[PDB]
RNA sequence: CCGGUGAGGCGGGGGGGCGCUCGCUUCUGGCGCCAAGCGCCCGGCCGCGCGCCGGCCGGGCGCGACCCGCUCCGGGGACAG
C-alpha cells in the first residue's frame, strides 16, 4: 500500500540477463494480482491480466 | 583489440609520482613546545590533594590543557623517576587541567612527595 | 583411452530467459568522453554537409606511389637541424685565418617551411613545386593557396598528414613545404615529379573549383530510403515488364 | 604573406566556404562549455594584430556570452 | 528539443536450421555468473630420441558467443524554442 494512493503496488522481482543478480521494479497492480504468480514483459508476451 | 566488455568509460589510471622537492619549505623543523618540563606545571598542595595522596597513594599535579594522559604518564615518569599504574584528568573551573596520577604499589606517594618537597 | 568418461560438454543456450549473455564486444555502446563524440560528429557533420570546393579540395590527396617519391626527394634537401648549425659556425671561424677562408662559399639549396615563405616566393615565381599539407586544424591558412599557385603557373599537390609533411623540417608539424631549387643529380626526377603533379590539379582546377563534396547520408537512412525505392519499383516491375 | 589573403578572406564572411567554416565551428563550440583554454589561436592573424606573440606564456581562452 | 539506459545485442549481408521465422524460454512462489568441448602454440621436468613424438606441471590465442558499418537507442523536427 503506497501511502496518498489509492491504488496498490506490486513487487515483482526479475533476473537481468546481462549479470548475475536479481532485479526488482514496482509495478501497479492491476485486478486479480497475487503473490506468487508468474507475469511476463515483452512482444511474444500473452494476453493475460 | 581490446574489447570493450562494460558501455561505461571510467578515467584509465595514471602514474602519479611521489613529491621531490627541489628545496624545503622551512629551513628546520619547529622545536617541540610541549617538552617533558612544560607539561607539568607544579603539584597541587591543597588539603583535599593531601588527602588523596596519602590514602589513595596518588599525585596531583597541575597539567598544561594540551596534554594527553599518555604525555602525563610518560613525563611523570621522565621527571620523578617513577612508574604510573593510571592517571585521571579533568579541566578545572579556571582553565587549567588537572591530573590524578596513581602510583604503582611498589613506590609510595608520601615519600616522592617529601622528595619533591611537597608535604 | 586418452578421454575420462567424466568428461561432459555442457553447452549454454544464449537465449532469451535463458542463462545469461556472454560478455559481446560493446564499442558501438559505449558512452563515450565528450570530447570523442565531439571529434566523430564533427567528421560525420562533414560527411552530411555541402562542403564547399574550397575546402573540398584537400579532400583529393596524392596518392602513395607518388608521395613516397615526394618524400624521397624532399629527404635529400632537409634544412640543417640543431647540432649541425653550430659546426658550421666553428668550422667557419676556426678557419677565420687559418687557409685564407673568405666565407663566400656556397649555401646549398633547401626546402621553405611557413606559409608566409612559400605563399612570398610563390607570388615571385621562384618555386617550382609546392606541397600542402591536407589536415590543418585552421583550414583557412591553406585556401587560397592552390587558387594562387595555378594562377602563377606553380605546380601543387595535396600530402597526407601535416605531421608527415612537418617531419622532413625537424619541428612537429609543417602547413607547406615548396621546392625553390634542386641540384642537377635531381632535376630528372624533379621535373618527372612536376609532370605527374600539374596533370592531376593544375589543369584540372575548373573541375575542382565546381566539384562541390558532401551531402552523404548515414547508412541507416541511404539503407531506408533504398529499401522504400525498391518497393516503389516492386509496385511496377513485374506487372507492367 | 599568407596574413593578407587570411584577412581578406575573413573580411567576405557572407560567402559561401566563411558560412560554412563559421557554422561548423559555432556548433562546435556551443559543444563545449561555456569556459575553457583554447590551444591555439583560431585566427592567427587577428590575433597578431590585436598583440599576441607566439611566445610562452601567452594563453587564450574562449568564452560563451548569452546574447 | 524530449524520454530511457550501467548509453548491452541498431541497420544491412549471407552464415544456423525445426519449419517469413527467431537468437531457440508460459501447468508449478526451485537453480542459473566468474565456460565445457574443439583447434592452433609456448615454457620447465622425464623416456623414446629424427623432435611441433609421448607422460607430468604451468600458461597464450581463436571458434564456441557470425561479418561490415557513420551518428547509443527511440520519438519530434526547419517547426517547438
Amino acid at each position: 500500500h503506497d501511502p496518498g494512493r489509492g491504488a496498490p503496488l506490486a513487487k515483482v522481482v526479475f533476473r537481468d540477463p546481462y549479470r548475475f543478480k536479481k532485479r526488482t521494479e514496482l509495478f501497479i497492480a492491476a485486478e486479480g494480482i497475487h503473490t506468487g504468480q508468474f507475469v511476463y514483459c515483452g512482444k511474444k508476451a500473452q494476453l493475460n491480466i | 583489440k581490446k574489447i570493450r566488455t562494460s558501455p561505461t568509460f571510467r578515467r584509465p589510471k595514471t602514474l602519479r609520482l611521489r613529491r621531490q622537492p627541489k628545496y624545503p619549505r622551512k629551513s628546520a623543523p619547529r622545536r617541540n613546545k610541549l617538552d617533558h618540563y612544560a607539561i607539568i606545571k607544579f603539584p597541587l598542595t591543597t588539603e583535599s590533594a593531601m588527602k588523596k595522596i596519602e590514602d589513595n597513594n596518588t599525585l596531583v599535579f597541575i597539567v598544561d590543557v594540551k596534554a594527553n594522559k599518555h604525555q602525563i604518564k610518560q613525563a611523570v615518569k621522565k621527571l620523578y623517576d617513577i612508574d604510573v599504574a593510571k592517571v585521571n584528568t579533568l579541566i578545572r573551573p579556571d582553565g587549567e587541567k588537572k591530573a590524578y596520577v596513581r602510583l604503582a604499589p611498589d613506590y609510595d606517594a608520601l615519600d616522592v612527595a617529601n622528595k619533591i618537597g611537597i608535604i | 583411452k586418452v578421454v575420462n568418461p567424466l568428461f561432459e560438454k555442457r553447452p549454454k543456450n544464449f537465449g532469451i530467459g535463458q542463462d545469461i549473455q556472454p560478455k559481446r564486444d560493446l564499442t558501438r555502446f559505449v558512452k563515450w568522453p565528450r570530447y570523442i563524440r565531439l571529434q566523430r560528429q564533427r567528421a560525420i557533420l562533414y560527411k552530411r554537409l555541402k562542403v564547399p570546393p574550397a575546402i573540398n579540395q584537400f579532400t583529393q590527396v596524392l596518392d602513395r606511389q607518388t608521395a613516397t617519391q615526394l618524400l624521397k626527394l624532399a629527404h635529400k634537401y632537409r634544412p640543417e637541424t640543431k647540432q649541425e648549425k653550430k659546426q658550421r659556425l666553428l668550422a667557419r671561424a676556426e678557419k677565420k685565418a687559418a687557409g685564407k677562408g673568405d666565407v663566400p662559399t656556397k649555401r646549398p639549396p633547401v626546402l621553405r617551411a611557413g606559409v608566409n615563405t612559400v605563399t612570398t616566393l610563390v607570388e615571385n615565381k621562384k618555386a617550382q613545386l609546392v606541397v600542402i599539407a591536407h589536415d590543418v586544424d585552421p583550414i583557412e591558412l591553406v585556401v587560397f593557396l592552390p587558387a594562387l599557385c595555378r594562377k602563377m603557373g606553380v605546380p601543387y599537390c595535396i600530402l597526407k598528414g601535416k605531421a608527415r609533411l612537418c617531419r622532413l623540417v625537424h619541428r612537429k608539424t609543417c602547413t607547406t613545404v615548396a621546392f625553390t631549387q634542386v641540384n642537377s643529380e635531381d632535376k630528372g626526377a624533379l621535373a618527372k615529379l612536376v609532370e605527374a603533379i600539374r596533370t592531376n590539379y593544375n589543369d584540372r582546377y575548373d573541375e575542382i573549383r565546381r566539384h562541390w563534396g558532401g551531402n552523404v547520408l548515414g547508412p541507416k537512412s541511404v539503407a531506408r530510403i533504398a529499401k522504400l525505392e525498391k518497393a516503389k519499383a516492386k509496385e511496377l516491375a513485374t506487372k507492367l515488364g | 604573406g599568407a596574413y593578407k589573403y587570411i584577412q581578406e578572406l575573413w573580411r567576405k564572411k557572407q560567402s559561401d566556404v566563411m558560412r560554412f567554416l563559421l557554422r561548423v565551428r559555432c556548433w562546435q563550440y556551443r559543444q563545449l562549455s561555456a569556459l575553457h583554454r583554447a590551444p591555439r589561436p583560431t585566427r592567427p592573424d587577428k590575433a597578431r594584430r590585436l598583440g599576441y606573440k607566439a611566445k610562452q606564456g601567452y594563453v587564450i581562452y574562449r568564452i560563451r556570452v548569452r546574447r
